[PDB]
């Protein structure tokens, strides 16, 4: 853009500001145009960076490297030299060769219920999709690091089992069953109430169900109930009783 | 020359705003037409109709709902042109100032106008300008304190201006 | 069989309680024909937990619905499910707009886990969100299906057809096997039930009120070989066809020298003087025109027509210059000229005010001439004060100077059904010498079309080729530069990079071109998108806009389009009376061991009958039907009585080339007044109204209007009053207001009308409402058609038929050939008879009996298909002659099809298409970090914040215009439920949330899973979100407002810094609003790909820096 020049700023060291989503641009040339006949410069200097530049470093693939002060990523020979005894735990190890060598490939497939939580070298935990993933050795490492989660079906809320309070002793973990208990005038009715909770992430079927139901009404009075069956306490909810 | 994209939110401020309120009126404000005052006409008169008597109140409601309903229905296929704009605004006015009995109304509030009107309202709005012309043909009385008010007013804003400007 | 005919107005049906409702899988299938206009959302059949007060959403619907369901514009077929045990609703849509009117076989199967709607027996849509059983058998009493439309009148209209239902989720081939049944009745175990419709009240019961719908019966379950050719994209018309443009190539027969019959029209003053256009010129023009097209097979009858009128061939017949222009304060160099005042002082500014005096004089003056002195206020326009040849410039005088070809056309009512009529003009324009009417334009072959040009060009050497192109423009030929300059922009998808068929000038022998006057090749520059070059432009062909001195030819690609669009649009136009050939060629259904059924096309102009003059017959279609366009229109002048008025914008044909928006080809109430005057708004609700009359009284059936653009804001009443009908009998028939579509057009069936009827009358309250043209289709067998005769057929085989048949003529169209031999070669074709007069035989198909057939459910590579479905139907994923359609790929046989895109499955090829089944694809990601940890403002047990940690259930979806927050979104999304609702201090109470993740790192963008966008009902406001990227030092580097929206969820917001900082590992999130309404289920970082300035800032030789990693760290090997 449009700057001014000035001799007390003289070298004008102006900054580089862009869009950091998209990479950078390796800069070939400077142009500089002014509308002053009494403009001259005897110099442009680029002041580049330490050691980053996301232009060829956002295409880089497992085996290449990025060399730091000349910044761009280019195919490497060496590195990547790190295979002991695989072990993921909760998880299937399907592996292509026994041996640990270079470029031994292994699938760890996470187990039912449970979640791919990929580990590597630095700050970058990413839950793969795919419950398995074939971990290489390339040239005798494996690639990535690799661990399975077990799974939770949340807690169990009043759209489960209406009119009920929920009690869940051992939480929502995979495995767990939570009891609901009809709070009144709700009363069970069913099997079970220890709903169980599958690797789906939701809960059971309601093997019993918290019916609400009104108790007797109270004689309205100076007057006397005409309706036979209201005598009763089970009165669903919308039941009517003519006095 | 009123724009295009004017003419339509003003009809959808019409069909949108009610016959009561400044809705109306306060959308016609801004125009390309700078007929102005409008908004400030329903704002001031809303504040001074306390001021008014009952019938005062009356007066000043009808006519309000007369100027908002006929201003609404009205507006139809008149050209673009402002000054034609500016000429049925008028009549409306006058209109429902005449047929709502501006004169007696006003006979009656004499002080709370003259309370109300002031010299730049009468010199920045042709609507004010409407209302004090059809005000000095509203009773001697009231015509005369009218002047009074306005030579008062245009004095103080306006000095030996408003003296020479008043021959005789 | 049987039919059942829902209006839309509350026709439903419950299933009765004796038959049991699946809980774990399913199989609806059902025929349907929808019309179009259905009240959005609407449903046809549906699942309901009836004694589920709070949460009436478990179950399940199918329907149509509108995908955006703000400002309505997709129209698609839905099923939505949500099973008991599942927390939410999931639903899916239809892969593309429904065709209204069109008999579709529609399935949806659950198995448990998997929830798939398939549309026409082609897999379309597949999810997985929601498992296990729907419910459980407790509530198995609750459960009701009930169909026609939702209990909230969500109803659907038209038509239905074999309700069957299994209690299995069939596979494709199990769908398939069942559309092929169309219609077979029998017990199967799975299946729950199978209705004929015969004994409706035996398993169904009406609503309250007996709301019950009509019953008839299935015209047809399917039809065989779709004559529905669709044109191409940047095709109009069935010319644009690639197989009969091919067929047309090959056939010279066909293209047997082409004698038509073009008329010039020329004018002249009252005692036949003072020419338009010389003799000379028109000789001249004429033996141009037959040098440049006798290489083409193409003579042209020259006729000559002559009008005389003093009172018009002193005025200036202005060219591309509206009436309705000149002094609209804005210059237009098309109507800047001095019998036009310089477009009525627009494009002329002066010193306006000196020359006040001279109005009132009574007499023309030149200043006073202009837009700001009113034209003298019509002085110059007054015969008596002044001549108005040169002075009047007020376009509103009867006697004005100019007039436009529109207006002399109406003068003329010329008999362009049989010519091409020539008019002549003002050619203002440079790049053109007039503006002509397309082929599958309206006016083609009414007498509004024509070709106008500037007779200072016309017969005049070196200025001969322009006219041609003009032609050229009349034969449906696209310029040769399409594709490159007539784009709307370089997204146009014409792209001609390459000489193709279906981009640009639709033409393979015409190379890429920009928009270039001269006759060489155009040098670097030139590209309007600027990214390619041109290569061997043809400068020479006659199209291009070329200097008529070198453009010397046509391609023969064009040669083939003139030919086929003389064929097709200009039938009345050549001379002789010979009926037209069959445009394809006959397609094999199918051959037993002696027999084979021979099917064939309509002819190309589609008259079935004979073509007698006067009757009404000669628009008559098949059984005796006959459908027409909207003939004349009129609609009352606003702030005027009576009205009269004329659209023929309103009348004929559809012809707006994108509906869903504002369009000049269409009425409107808007258009019925003075531009430079303010339009009135419509009366209040007795219906501004717009009334329309056709060509033929008849007994209807059904009526259909296609509206173009609507008010998004009002209700569902379609911004439609009512509609009235106009029968002979003068009754005025109301059938209320309806509903709307921006696209489809709204189809209304007539049963109970049989009566003649002539007219129609739409009511609207609509202030901006546009509608483009009507239509109406006749009941079967109406007397208007019994009386005239139905064209026929003769087959001929090579070798010729065994037995000495005479083709027994050929009323249907079909035959069967007891002649056949195994292995034996066989030639088919067949020739149109028109009574005793012989058509074009048409082009051989050679069929080997007992060998496999495109269409025989085996794929047959060597014949080059691509798919054999078995099926001649276009739209099932394989087209009618046995290529894949696009974006649906498929194997085995027969080729059982899929929607690939969307599904669910991602591809090599979906890669840089599908981004909803394999996400973005650049180098900056895209494997999104989710929330670990989740903080929120308002944290409650009834609402936790905890539900933002991971990516959230993809069945949630986002609700636009909430009411209110119920609990069951707090049970996936976090919105503060703990506070209350004080409207004095809601806007206060800055409700942030922030997702933390397992592992601090950068991201490239940030998506916002909301559940709700916070927006009320009643507010038109759209919260804003001030989000803000908190890092490993906790910098709250807030990104800023932003507006959200229901459609844009999931949210995607990119993200920017400062180049000469570094980046920042993003350990969390915030997102902070002022709208208690916000619920969001979820944050996630969409991780930048393998690039982090932060650690790179601190490198050192000797240690390596991780790319994907994103992050600098001492290292052993490498450095050797
Ligand atoms: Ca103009
Ligand atoms: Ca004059
Ligand atoms: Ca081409
Ligand atoms: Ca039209
Ligand atoms: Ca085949
Ligand atoms: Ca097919
Ligand atoms: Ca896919
Ligand atoms: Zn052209």
């Amino acid at each position: 853009g449009l700057h001014v020049l000035s001799c007390r700023n003289n070298p004008l060291i102006i900054p580089v500001v862009h869009d950091l989503s998209q990479p950078f641009y390796h800069s070939q040339a400077v142009r500089v145009s002014f509308s002053s006949p009494l403009v001259a410069i005897s110099g442009v200097a680029l002041r580049s960076f330490d050691n980053f530049d996301p232009v060829t470093l956002s295409s880089c693939q497992r085996g290449e490297t990025y060399s730091p002060a000349e910044q761009s990523c280019v195919h490497f020979a060496c590195e990547k030299t790190d295979c002991p005894e695989l072990a993921v735990e909760n998880a299937s190890l399907n592996c292509s060769s026994s041996d640990r060598y270079h470029g031994a490939q292994c699938t760890v497939s996470c187990r039912t219920g449970y979640v791919l939580q990929i580990r590597r070298d630095d700050e970058l935990i990413k839950s793969q999709t795919g419950p398995s993933v074939t971990v290489t050795c390339t040239e005798g490492k494996w690639n990535k690091q690799v661990a399975c989660e077990p799974v939770d079906c949340s807690i169990p809320d009043h759209h489960q089992v209406y009119a009920a309070s929920f009690s869940c002793p051992e939480g929502t973990t995979f495995g767990s069953q939570c009891s609901f208990q009809c709070r009144h005038p709700a009363q069970l009715k069913g099997n079970n109430s220890l709903l169980t909770c599958m690797e789906d992430g939701l809960w059971s079927f309601p093997e019993a169900l918290c019916e609400l139901m009104c108790l007797a009404p109270p004689p309205v009075p100076n007057a006397d109930l005409q309706t036979a069956r209201c005598r009763e306490n089970k009165h669903k909810v919308g039941s009517f009783c003519k006095y | 020359r009123l724009s295009l994209q004017n003419t339509a939110e003003i009809q959808h401020c019409l069909v949108n705003a009610g016959d009561v309120g400044c809705g109306v009126f306060e959308c016609f404000e801004n125009n390309s037409c700078e007929i102005r005052g409008l908004h400030g006409i329903c704002m001031t008169f809303l504040h001074n109709a306390g001021k008014f008597d009952a019938q005062g109140k009356s007066f000043i409601k009808d006519a309000l709902k007369c100027k908002a309903h006929a201003l609404r229905h009205r507006f139809g296929c008149i050209s673009r042109k402002c000054p034609a704009i500016r000429e049925m605004v008028s009549q409306l006015q006058r209109e429902c100032y005449l047929k709502h009995d501006l004169c007696a109304a006003a006979q009656e509030n004499t002080r709370v106008i003259v309370e109300m009107i002031h010299f730049k309202d009468l010199l920045l709005h042709e609507p004010y300008v409407d209302l004090v012309n059809l005000l000095l043909t509203c009773g001697e009385e009231v015509k005369e304190a009218i002047t009074h008010s306005v030579q008062v007013q245009c004095e103080q804003n306006w000095g030996s201006l408003c003296s020479i400007l008043s021959f005789c | 069989s049987r039919a059942l005919y829902f209006s839309g107005r509350g026709e439903q049906l419950r299933l009765r309680a004796d038959l049991e409702l699946p809980r774990d899988a399913f199989t609806l299938q059902v025929w349907l024909r929808a019309e179009g206009g259905q009240r959005s959302p609407a449903v046809i059949t549906g699942l309901y937990d009836k004694c589920s007060y709070i949460s009436r959403d478990r179950g399940w619907v199918v329907g149509i619905h509108t995908i955006s369901d703000q400002d309505n514009k997709d129209p698609r077929y839905f099923f939505s499910l949500k099973t008991d045990r599942a927390r939410q609703v999931t639903t899916i849509n239809a892969h593309r707009s429904y065709l209204p009117g069109q008999w579709v076989y529609l399935a949806a199967t659950y198995d448990g886990q998997f929830m798939k709607l398939y549309v026409n027996g082609a897999q379309v849509a597949t999810s997985g969100e929601q498992v296990g059983g729907i419910f459980s058998p407790l509530t198995q009493k609750c459960k009701v299906l009930m169909l026609g439309g939702s209990a909230l009148n969500h109803n659907y209209r038209g038509y239905i057809e074999h309700f069957s239902l299994w209690k299995v989720a069939r596979t494709q081939r199990e769908i398939l096997s069942d559309m092929e049944t169309h219609g077979a009745h029998t017990a199967l175990p799975q299946l729950l039930l199978q209705e004929n419709w015969d004994n409706v009240k035996h398993a169904w019961s009406p609503m309250k009120d007996g709301s019950s719908p009509k019953v008839e019966f299935s015209n047809a379950h399917g039809f065989l070989l779709d004559t529905s050719l669709e044109p191409p994209l940047c095709g109009q018309t069935l010319c644009d066809n690639t197989e009969v443009i091919a067929s047309y190539n090959q056939l010279s027969s066909f293209r047997q020298p082409k004698v038509v019959r073009y008329r010039v029209v020329n004018l002249y003053e009252d005692d036949h003087k003072n020419p338009t256009v010389t003799r000379e010129q028109v000789d001249f023009q004429h033996h141009q025109l037959a040098e440049a097209f006798k290489q083409y097979n193409i003579s042209w009858e020259l006729d000559v027509l002559e009008v005389s009128n003093s009172s018009l061939r002193r005025r200036l017949i202005l060219a591309n210059c509206d009436i309705s222009k000149i002094g609209d304060e804005n210059c237009d160099p098309e109507c800047n000229h001095t019998l036009t005042g310089h477009d009525g002082g627009d494009c002329r500014h002066l010193r306006h005010p000196a020359f006040v005096k001279k109005q009132h004089n009574g007499v023309c003056d030149m200043d006073c001439n202009y837009e700001r002195f009113n034209f003298d206020g019509g002085e110059c326009c007054d015969p008596e004060i002044t001549n108005v040849t040169q002075t009047c410039f007020d376009p509103d005088s009867p006697h004005r100077a100019y007039l436009d070809v529109n207006e002399l056309k109406n003068i003329l009512k010329l008999d362009g059904s049989t010519h091409l009529n020539i008019f002549f003009a003002k050619s203002s324009e440079e790049e053109l010498a007039g503006v002509a009417t397309w082929p599958w334009d309206k006016e083609a072959l009414m007498h509004l079309g024509g070709i106008v040009l500037n007779p200072s060009f016309y017969g005049m050497p070196g200025h001969t080729h322009t006219m041609i192109h003009q032609i050229g423009h009349s034969l449906g030929l696209y310029h040769v530069f399409r594709g490159i300059s007539e784009i709307q922009s370089c997204s146009d998808p014409c792209m001609e990079t390459e000489p193709s068929f279906e981009t640009g000038d639709l033409c393979n022998d015409t190379n890429p071109a920009p928009k270039h006057k001269s006759c060489g090749d155009p040098g670097p520059g030139n590209d309007t998108c600027g990214f390619h070059s041109f290569f061997n432009t043809p400068y020479n062909n006659f199209m291009s806009y070329a200097d008529d001195d070198c453009t010397d030819s046509f391609t023969p690609n064009q040669v083939a389009r003139m030919h086929c669009y003389l064929d097709l649009v200009y039938q009345g136009w050549q001379p002789s009376r010979k009926p037209a050939p069959v445009a394809l060629a006959p397609q094999v259904l199918g051959h037993t061991t002696d027999s084979v059924t021979l099917e064939w096309f309509p002819p190309i102009d589609g008259h079935f009958f004979e073509r007698e003059l006067g009757s009404a017959c000669h628009l008559c279609l098949e059984g005796r039907i006959l459908v027409q366009y909207a003939s004349n229109a009129s609609s009352p002048m606003p702030c005027s009585p009576s009205g009269h008025w004329s659209p023929r914008e309103a009348e004929g044909h559809p012809d707006v080339e994108q509906p869903c928006k504002s369009s000049v080809r269409t009425w409107s109430p808007n258009s019925a007044v003075n531009p430079h005057t303010v339009p009135p708004a419509c009366p209040e609700p007795q219906g501004c109204y717009l009334e329309l009359e056709f060509l033929y009284p008849l007994v209807p059936e059904s009526l259909t209007i296609w509206v173009t653009f609507v008010s998004t804001d009002w209700d569902s009443s379609g911004a439609v009053n009512d509609i009235k009908l106009l029968a002979v009998s003068g009754k005025n028939i109301s059938l209320g207001p309806q509903n709307v579509f921006c696209d489809v057009p709204l189809t209304i069936r007539l049963w109970d009308v049989g009566e003649e009827v002539y007219g129609i009358q739409i009511y609207t309250l609509d202030e901006h409402l546009e509608i483009d043209a009507a239509m109406l289709t006749s009941t079967a067998d109406t007397p208007l058609c019994l009386q005239c005769k139905p064209l026929k057929y003769k087959v001929v085989r090579d070798p010729p038929l065994q037995m000495d048949v005479a083709s027994i003529l050929h009323l249907n169209r079909k035959f069967v050939d007891m002649d056949l031999n195994l292995g034996s070669v066989y030639q088919y074709w067949v020739i149109t008879i028109s009574g005793t007069e012989e058509s074009e035989p048409s082009p051989a198909v050679t069929y080997i009996h007992g060998s496999g057939y495109c269409g025989d459910g085996i794929i047959q590579k060597d014949q080059g298909e691509q798919c054999d479905d078995m099926n001649k139907i276009n739209g099932d994923g394989c087209s009618l002659f046995c290529r894949q359609e696009v974006s649906f790929n498929c194997i085995d046989e027969p080729s059982r099809c899929y929607f690939h895109d969307g599904d669910g499955v991602c591809e090599e090829f979906e890669q840089k298409t599908s981004i909803k089944d394999c996400g973005v694809y650049t180098p900056q990601g895209f494997l999104d970090q989710w929330a670990s940890n989740a903080s929120v403002s308002h944290q409650d047990q009834q609402c936790p914040g905890w539900v933002i940690i991971g990516q959230p259930a993809a069945s949630q979806v986002c609700r636009t215009k909430v009411i209110d927050l119920s609990e069951g979104i707090s049970q996936h999304a976090w919105y503060p439920c703990t506070i209350s609702y004080p409207y004095s201090q809601l806007a206060q109470t800055t409700f942030w949330l922030r997702a933390y993740f397992s592992q601090p790192m950068v991201a490239a963008a940030v998506i916002v899973h909301l559940v709700t966008d916070g927006t009320y009902y009643g507010d038109q406001k759209q919260e804003t979100i001030s989000v803000q990227l908190l890092d490993t030092k906790d910098q709250s580097h807030d990104l800023g407002l932003h507006v959200l929206s229901c459609r844009n969820n999931p949210l995607i917001i990119p993200v920017v810094h400062d180049l000469s900082q570094p980046f920042y590992h993003s350990q969390a999130v915030r997102v902070s609003f002022s709208s208690p309404l916000v619920a969001i289920s979820g944050v996630a970082l969409r991780s930048f790909d393998n690039f982090d300035p932060v650690t790179l800032s601190s490198c050192q030789r000797g240690e390596t820096y991780s790319p994907a990693e994103q992050s600098c760290v001492h290292f052993a090997c490498e450095k050797t």
